[PDB]
């Protein structure tokens, strides 16, 4: 309850500058699991207008609209793009209620006088309360605007949901001593409760409309032009396709290098072979596996998972340091005899991500982590599991595996370790799309964590309902 | 930490010793604390400073 | 060891308190004629919002004299600030009856052979059931602001918490209801102004085994009280918190 | 008991001896009641005699050289002059130790009761005189505790049914007699007390039993075992599929002629009741909880742990709750419902 | 009958008479003339006198030994009043409120209470949440801890002294300081139990991560919100850290046993609370050293109880079996000795 | 715990009589050495024409307190009162005492008969007054500090006239102004500006920090705080910051709070229990 | 109750440890219970010091803990003495903080210092007698103020800005020493302290005298000085008769403001334990009067 009232007050206070009006949201077991509600850290929202422009980027177009050109030094814009995307995301005030309840009875049990048209009880196992804002640049609000929602957990994981205004405001705009605002807020209550769905129709969430909300009195105007919504739809189509065009670029690169090398594939992963195995069946299995990978590739394919850490601010400085450390001549004897010990070279082991596809039964695995090391006696690659165990799927004749390196080099592998190698071409897309769709969350300080960065994580806060409420 | 060379050097008194278990058994199980044990003639007691 | 002083009071105040172990509080009358009057802790309950209706009726029936009625009139009639008109003097140990009676109070006492402190059930509370070996006791005056009558609370509690700041840290939890109503009155009424919500005064140290329950009888109207069977006194100041 | 104690380092050759040629080797001390029982039971072997004891404490005093060594080195070597003289003389054997050189030559007679145990003579003492009318506890009145464990609601197999008592007791054929749900013990007095699942209910209902989270945490931390036998137990893959085409895509699943691996629960089912607990059962490492089953599975080509709740009692494996037990429990249900002679 | 069987385990304390033997001149007692200190006041003068006693042991091996020859009382009731799991874990609640209240009704328990802040626990060494009973003719309550067992558990395990968890964990058998071998012995299920060569007679108790492990191992209990003042008979069998610490050479293990491993339970309150300040004597506990629990006379029907009570002396030790009804005999003829002293 | 004090100056019969007539008054000495000179005895060593009354309070807080009862030959005997003991004390302020009250020590604001003068050095004793009178005097002086900056408009002068006279039981005191020649002395100005800046800085910072705390466990207290802040902003308005700037503001607010700690926490020094027409003297228990 | 406390050790003692004990006489050690007889495990701060639970938690525990002086220590008998209020005692300082005459002393968990040793003194295998710091009022209240400012600022800020902010804030110099806060962590304890601070600041913003908001600006129109230049510079980042005046209203408003300030003040103030009047010219010990 208190989050909605406080958010109304806070948006009323700042509407002079930001011109955002508040929208109160309550979410249940349909959007997030009970574990995710029990362990939620931050809730974030971002507004995108009908032109596809985020609130926090220059109106006339920005340099992020320019493409990125695959180089790790200027890694998708460096730290400045990260700072811009940090600036565009805004944080809301939220509460977690872990015990089962129904909103009608809970609000009646509170001081708020609900006045809905019919007394249909809506039950939920747990409630997370939040209020998000959507910006009208002037007194006019547009129905083609879309609002993004993000839930952030202490592990840095997050999930993205986006919905447009005309679903949020389908009917709301058509319905048009001293007193403390809390008193009249409780005595005026709420009467209309609607369900909103994400554009992909994947998340259901509820919106509450308090009659004493300050945004009522501004007599603001609302409209939804058809061409405006068509623009919103095509911009959304442009946003959603990033991973799929990246996968198609990988496909076309694979086919191009397979054509270039005349089909002769040299070994790159160490595995014993036999001259009297039928390799024609292996080639046809490679064809079928490649087709299946083209079909079942998802947003969590290895190429996107490897692109994601490249966008973090540490990448650019790390790329500079690594290139400077490689850009060295033979060391002079003076530095060897005197001074500091030599800079540590790149390690003999690496962390990789891979996609494995099976032909015997329809099955692929996408977010697979693998560790790569070079076999000294032959100079070829050896794939080890995260615990150190050897990966045997190389021997398995029904399996083809695609590997991607941290420096965006990818190996395609059929049985026997004979491989197809090429580089990922992120040239195809603007910096804005890569930087907006995927980027690691960067933590901002809150309760229960050390102010000194890099210290060991204390116990996870874990506001919970299985225990007696803590105070 | 107990000065073993002093015990080796300084004059001791004779007693009819009586350990319930075997002497080496009690030494291995360490029925006592801080046991010096060596085989043969270990010349450490000679160097006095 | 103990330090004592002799005090004079009218007979009406003594009628309920005759058993020695009662607290003695000196109230500051607004009028200059009875400028200082020595009221007992029991007299605070009849204007305390944490007492029961039965005990309140008993106290109303006990006090009859014009001095006691005037003391009640002064306690109610002032501008709701109680602790600004009160100073405590410790615990009493003498019996000297008379029309103008004499009673002696220990401002600092540890009596060597029974000296006890008498607190009523309605006024008594404890944060922790885990009785520590040594307990300090405190007097808290509570100020609600819900209505123009400004209903006050008068508490005496024993606790093992030694540091005052942590004691306030834990007291602000239950008395958080004070803070909310205080802010509510601050917004709702722009004209009248408050000072604080609660005040903490420390007087004493005693062992948990000294905390007994006992009965009191004068005017035959029975009262149930808590008895600190070997309490020693050490007067502190009135210390404010919100 | 007297033989178990070893001889002391030192010997004061004259102390604690008895008239008519007896040497005391030990003394027993116990509460007065135990001593009285020993007196009465072992009457012939006890004797009341007069023994010689030192009259005064043996005084040990420091030499000035010892004082200077204590000041300078915080240490004391008693009988320091003896060590000095024996080092200068070159004799490695001392006459006596520093402790045994005190307390002799001052014997006095006192009368006490003694017994003979083999070749030994031992004194007996009862310290009632010290602690009587005193408020301090006698250290010989110690407390020792024991731990008792007993089962309730156990099931003997029906196929191995046997009785050693039929001439002693007979029971009505009511199923409640056949399937036990109670146990009977004795109180601190010799009286019968009854324990039930109903008394246990105050423990059974608490959430900690129904929370498998710590169990799953420790089960995940250990990880899958590396033993080759465990590798066949590990390989189970569970995959969700959309239900849109499930009505007609049935032959496609069977169209490929490849085997389907077993699962941990199904492998757990196929053990005999007594064979279930033996070391040959490889599935025991997953049986951490009655109400919740555990298993290892493959997810994202990585091995992960899984915890699901056993919703109904039927999910209990055959070795933990057999079919005959279920049928007898159904008979008990019928007895409660007055349905043992069913329609 | 629910689909599981229960195993109870409880601790009973006796007040005993000990017999001790010592040899001539075992210990040399050193004494000084007393030192006197004074506190001076106007009311009275008080003198404190102090004699410093020092004991030097002149026995090479063991020169003193004890036997517990006689007993006459049980300080506990030897009852079956089940331990209150709600009191030891007052923090935990069922997620839905009404089901939690209904469970509070079903059990004889009360609303949940918050375990105090660290400062309260430092000023006050404990909570002591369970109040005293209305009356006590039977003495201190014996709280029975219940470890869940499968219904088909071999009854012969209960007829002899054994470890209630289902796997022996006596560190006198393992070689000292071999922590890997000790952990394999006490927790590994790929090798036979050292006492009975089955892998385990209770898979719900004998291996790490089990329900009884998290219930009664203090390592897991500290993770939960639990009260440390309440004594637990299972703790001596489940505290892995203490068991591993007790894995030592023979004589150091013996010293740990008779000096430092002993228990201490309060004697003033009617429920078994652990002591702190030593005003209560340390309690000897052979069950810690042997890491085994003893069987007690237990019967599923009153018929066998009648036929065993009606018989002559020594009939309590025998164990009888029926078509499913059973009785386990007491290993120690205690239930007749306690009459005998009376 | 006794201290002897010797005069460098030359005493005389009537001088000694005036010295001894304060038989059991309290004198503050800077630090407790066994032997001290007469210059250290009293507040005369601290006062000047530029400072103002506030400093004498803060310096009295850290200056050791001491009771005097004797006149020996060329030296004076002093006794340091200890906690928990009871002592005989004199009434030196313009107030009359009553049993059970608490006492505070204040710089003297009104006065001749106390003046033991030797070489233009004067034995200026502090004031012993009950705590309510001390609070009232300090509050009225601090308020009169505010009214000095305007001081021109007629109603302000009427208010200043009203503050100057304070009435207590059976007495009325003519409290002097804290400003001379229309200038406000330096510690008075410093404390007044520190208090005003504390209030002003809190007014600005409260909104940002109530928002930052609201992202934690939002509660009724923060909602009411936000409502009061909007109310304050609405009433006042009708008349992304760098971390180091924000930290500078916060540290400045906290240090400005620290400079004002001396006057807010009026410390108790004695508690009285004796009623007397002999009112000159009273017996007290010591606190400190 | 007890004027004497007897602490005894389970371990056998070496003469080196006995010498250290007899050197540590007159030092301060904390006790959790204020009891007759305690084991040596519950003596000192090694019991409570889990560095994961930061400085605020240990400060909160220590300010509730009671204090005692050291005494007639001998072989396996410590005999600590609890000081009573008002008497004159000899106390030996153990931290590097310089003590000067007239300062009031406060108890705080030890901070870091330059020689980086931390001196793992008195290690009885595992137990290690960690002893608190006794600090004069300015430095100790500086620790408290800097911790509260740390908590108030750090919320909703990225680790990069916070890195420089803590690198400047964590380091304190007092009498030309160099200390730094061991562990700044945002616990519920500091969060409740900040709740109190925010409420107090809101109240002082609300009920303050109307003229005290503008007194600074009137003085700025009146005066121009370095102090006032800085005062204006603070307020500049957000940048005649009063129509009415009533002394009673101002009196009541300033009384309320003083109540609010005293509420906010003691979030930083520490209850003084000792006041010094003596110093050894080697700063190794001082004579003090105890406050309770």
């Amino acid at each position: 309850m208190e989050t909605h009232l406080y958010s109304d007050l806070a948006f009323e206070a700042r509407f002079a500058d930001d011109e955002q009006l508040p929208l109160h949201l309550v979410l249940d077991q349909e959007v997030l699991s009970n574990e995710e509600a029990e362990t939620l850290r931050y809730v974030y929202y971002r507004n995108v207008d009908s032109a596809g422009r985020s609130t926090g980027r220059a109106p006339g177009g920005d340099e992020d609209d320019a493409p990125a050109s695959d180089d790790a030094e200027d890694a998708v814009g460096g730290d400045r793009a990260f700072d811009r995307e940090r600036r565009t995301w805004q944080r809301a005030c939220f509460r977690v209620l872990p015990r089962p309840l129904e909103l009608l009875d809970y609000l009646r049990q509170s001081g708020l006088t609900v006045t809905l048209e019919k007394e249909q009880r809506v039950r939920m196992f747990y409630a997370v309360f939040t209020t998000l804002g959507l910006r009208c640049p002037d007194n006019r609000l547009s129905g083609a605007q879309t609002l993004h929602l993000r839930l952030v957990w202490p592990d840095g994981s997050y999930r993205d949901w986006e919905f447009l205004a005309r679903d949020l405001l389908r009917e709301e705009m058509e319905a048009n001593d001293e007193v403390a605002r809390t008193d009249e807020w409780k005595g005026a209550g709420v009467s209309r409760l609607r369900e909103v769905w994400d554009v992909q129709h994947r998340v259901r969430l509820r919106v509450l409309w308090y009659v004493n909300s300050f945004w009522r009195s501004r007599e603001l105007s609302y409209d939804d032009h058809e061409v405006e919504l068509y623009r919103a739809l095509d911009a959304y189509r442009a946003r959603i396709a990033v991973e799929y065009v990246l996968i198609r670029a990988v496909r076309d690169e694979i086919y191009a290098v397979l054509r270039r090398d005349g089909g002769a594939l040299p070994q790159r992963f160490a595995c014993h072979v036999s001259r009297n195995m039928s390799w024609r069946v292996v080639w046809e299995l490679c064809r079928h596996a490649l087709a299946l990978w083209m079909d079942w590739a998802d947003v969590r394919s290895c190429i996107i998972k490897a692109l994601t850490p490249r966008l973090s601010r540490g990448a650019a400085a790390a790329a500079q340091r690594a290139r400077r450390q490689r850009e060295r001549s033979a060391p002079k004897p003076q530095e060897l005899l005197f001074g500091p010990r030599n800079e540590s070279g790149p390690p003999a082991e690496q962390t990789w991500y891979a996609d494995v596809v099976r032909c015997v039964r329809a099955q692929v695995d996408l977010g697979v982590e693998v560790r790569a090391a070079r076999c000294p006696r032959t100079g070829l690659w050896i794939v080890r599991d995260r615990r150190g165990r050897l990966r045997r799927w190389l021997s398995q004749p029904e399996v083809c595996v695609l590997y991607v390196t941290p420096d965006l080099d990818f190996y395609w592998v059929l049985p026997g370790g004979f491989a197809v190698s090429s580089r990922v071409t992120l040239h195809g897309l603007a910096q804005r799309a890569l930087r907006d769709r995927f980027q690691n969350f960067e933590a901002v300080l809150a309760r229960g964590m050390h102010v000194e960065a890099g210290r060991q994580e204390p116990e996870t806060p874990r506001v919970s309902g299985r225990r007696l409420p803590f105070d | 930490m107990e000065n073993w060379s002093a015990l080796e050097l300084l004059p001791k008194v004779g007693i009819p010793t009586d350990f319930l278990t075997h002497v080496k058994t009690s030494a291995g199980e360490e029925m006592f604390e801080a046991l010096r044990i060596y085989y043969g003639d270990d010349p450490e007691r000679y160097n006095i400073h | 060891q103990a330090l004592t002083a002799r005090f004079f009071v009218p007979e009406g105040l003594v009628e309920f308190e005759a058993q020695p172990g009662a607290l003695l509080i000196r109230m500051e009358t607004g009028c200059d004629s009875p400028r200082h009057l020595y009221i007992s802790l029991y007299l605070l309950g009849i204007r305390a919002s944490n007492v029961s209706a039965s005990t309140r009726c008993l106290l109303e029936s006990v006090y009859t004299a014009s001095a006691a009625r005037a003391a009640l009139q002064w306690l109610d009639l002032g501008p709701h600030l109680l602790h600004r008109r009160l100073e405590t003097l410790g615990c009493v140990k003498t019996v000297s009856l008379g029309i103008t009676s004499l009673l002696t109070c220990v401002m600092r006492g540890y009596l060597y052979n029974v000296f006890a402190l008498m607190i009523p059930k309605d006024m008594y509370l404890t944060w922790e059931e885990t009785r520590g070996r040594l307990q300090y006791v405190y007097l808290i005056i509570v100020y609600d602001y819900d209505g123009p009558e400004t209903r006050p609370g008068i508490y005496v509690l024993t606790s093992s918490i030694a540091h005052w700041q942590t004691l306030v840290d834990v007291a602000r939890g239950k008395f958080a209801r004070e803070r909310c109503s205080f802010v509510n009155r601050r917004i709702t009424r722009p004209r009248q102004i408050p000072l604080c919500t609660g005040v903490i005064q420390k007087l004493g140290w005693c062992l948990a085994d000294d905390i007994h329950t006992s009965f009191l009888v004068h005017k035959e109207l029975k009262l149930s009280v808590v008895r600190l069977d070997n309490f020693s006194v050490e007067l502190g100041d009135f210390r404010e918190f919100v | 008991l007297a033989e178990a104690a070893t001889d002391s380092i030192l010997d004061n050759p004259t102390t604690y001896t008895t008239s008519s040629g007896a040497k005391i080797s030990g003394v027993m001390v116990s509460t007065a009641n135990v001593m009285q029982i020993i007196m009465s039971l072992l009457s012939s072997h006890i004797t009341k005699e007069t023994v010689s004891a030192p009259a005064t404490y043996g005084n040990f005093v420091l030499s000035p050289e010892n004082a200077v060594t204590a000041i300078s080195y915080h240490s004391i070597l008693a009988d320091f002059n003896s060590y000095k003289a024996h080092l200068t003389s070159g004799q490695p054997h001392l006459p006596n130790d520093s402790l045994s050189q005190a307390g002799a030559h001052s014997l006095t007679p006192l009368s006490m009761d003694v017994i003979r145990l083999g070749e030994k003579t031992v004194i007996m003492e009862n310290l009632r005189r010290v602690y009587k009318n005193t408020d301090t506890k006698d250290p010989l009145e110690r407390n020792v505790d024991l731990t008792f464990f007993f089962p309730v609601g156990l099931y003997l197999p029906e196929d191995r049914g046997y009785t050693t008592v039929e001439s002693k007791v007979k029971l009505n054929d009511t199923v409640r007699n056949a399937l036990p749900t109670t146990a009977y013990l004795l109180n601190r007095d010799r009286a019968v007390q009854k324990i039930d699942f109903v008394d246990a209910l105050k423990t059974l209902c608490h959430p900690v039993l129904h929370e498998p989270a710590p169990c799953l945490q420790t089960f995940t931390e250990r990880g899958p075992p590396s033993e080759p036998a465990m590798q066949r137990l590990l390989e189970c893959r569970f995959q969700q599929e959309p239900m849109g085409g499930a009505a007609r895509r049935i032959p496609h699943f069977y169209r490929v002629r490849r085997e389907v691996p077993r699962t941990v629960n199904e492998m757990k089912q196929d053990f005999v009741v007594t064979d279930f607990y033996k070391v040959g059962n490889i599935t025991l490492y997953t049986e951490l909880h009655p109400f919740f089953d555990f298993t290892h599975c493959q997810e994202n080509s990585e091995t992960v742990a899984l915890c699901t709740p056993r919703i109904v009692i039927g999910n209990l494996p055959d070795g933990l709750a057999p079919g005959p037990f279920h049928e007898l429990r159904t008979w008990e249900i019928m007895e409660h419902m007055r349905l043992r002679p069913p329609p | 009958h629910p689909g599981f069987a229960l195993t109870a385990v409880r601790t009973d304390t006796f007040e005993v008479d000990m017999l001790l033997y010592s040899g001539k001149s075992c210990t040399s007692v050193i004494i000084n003339n007393p030192i006197v200190t004074k506190e001076e006041r106007d009311i009275s003068t008080t003198y404190h006198v102090t004699q410093n006693i020092n004991t030097v042991d002149m026995g090479l091996g063991y020169t003193s030994n004890t036997c517990v020859a006689y007993v006459n009382r049980v300080r506990t009731d030897m009852g079956v009043r089940v331990q209150d799991l709600f009191r030891v874990f007052p923090m935990n609640v069922y997620r839905h409120d009404e089901v939690d209240r209904w469970i509070r009704h079903a059990a004889g328990v009360e609303r949940p209470q918050l375990l105090d802040t660290e400062t309260i626990s430092m000023l006050t060494f404990g909570s002591m949440s369970e109040r005293n009973a209305a009356a006590t003719v039977h003495g201190q309550k014996a709280a029975c801890e219940l470890i869940l067992t499968p219904v088909t558990m071999d009854v012969n395990y209960f007829k002899i002294p054994n470890n209630p968890r289902g796997r022996a964990s006596c560190m006198l058998a393992v070689d000292p300081y071999d922590t890997e071998a000790a952990t394999k012995a006490i927790y590994d299920h790929r090798e036979a139990d050292a006492q009975t060569f089955a892998a385990t007679h209770n898979p719900w108790a004998s291996q790490a991560g089990c329900l009884s492990d998290v219930l009664y191992n203090t390592r897991h209990r500290e993770r939960l919100g639990y009260n440390s003042k309440f004594y637990s008979p299972c703790a001596q069998y489940f505290n892995t850290e203490e068991i591993i610490a007790a894995n030592k050479t023979l004589f150091k293990t013996i010293d740990e046993y008779l000096l430092r491993a002993k228990d201490c339970i309060r004697g003033d309150t009617d429920t078994q609370y652990v002591c702190v300040e030593g005003t209560e004597q340390l309690i000897e506990n052979p069950c810690r050293l042997t890491q085994e629990a003893l069987p007690i006379l237990s019967t599923t029907t009153l018929a066998l109880m009648e036929t065993k009570l009606k018989g002559g002396a020594g009939a309590f030790a025998t164990s009888e079996t029926h078509f499913g009804n059973y009785v386990v005999g007491e290993i120690i003829p205690l239930q007749q000795s306690m009459l005998f002293n009376s | 715990a006794n201290i002897f004090c010797t005069f460098d100056h030359k005493l005389s019969i009537a001088d000694v009589g005036k010295l001894t007539k304060l038989v059991a008054a309290v004198v503050p000495i800077p630090q407790r050495l066994h032997l001290i000179k007469h210059y250290q005895l009293g507040l005369h060593q601290f006062v000047d024409h530029t400072r103002g009354y506030v400093r004498l309070r803060g310096l009295l807080r850290n200056m050791t307190l001491t009771l005097m009862r004797r006149v020996e030959g060329n030296q004076i005997l002093l006794h340091v009162p200890t906690h928990g003991l009871l002592y005989t004390v004199l009434n030196t302020g313009p107030v009359t005492w009553e049993k059970g009250d608490a006492l505070c020590v204040l710089p003297p604001l009104f006065h001749r008969e106390n003046l033991l003068t030797l070489g233009q050095w004067e034995l200026v004793l502090p004031w012993i007054v009950p705590m309510p009178l001390a609070l009232e005097i300090n509050q009225r002086l601090l308020i009169m500090g505010l009214f000095s900056l305007d001081r021109s408009y007629e109603e302000v002068k009427a208010a200043v006239q009203q503050l100057q006279t304070i009435t207590f039981r059976d007495a009325t005191f003519t409290i002097p102004d804290p400003v001379i020649d229309q200038h406000l002395l330096i510690d008075m100005k410093t404390a007044c500006l520190s208090m005003s800046m504390v209030a002003n800085l809190a007014s600005e910072l409260t909104m940002t920090y109530v928002r930052k705390l609201a992202l934690e466990d939002s509660s009724m207290l923060l909602v009411k705080c936000q409502e009061l802040l909007m109310r304050l902003d609405r009433e006042r308005s009708v008349g992304h910051v760098s971390p180091d700037d924000e930290i500078a503001r916060l540290s400045a607010l906290f240090v400005m709070l620290r400079q004002l700690d001396d006057l807010i926490r009026e410390q108790v020094v004695f508690t009285v229990c004796d009623v007397s027409p002999d009112n000159k003297s009273a017996t007290c228990i010591f606190k400190g």
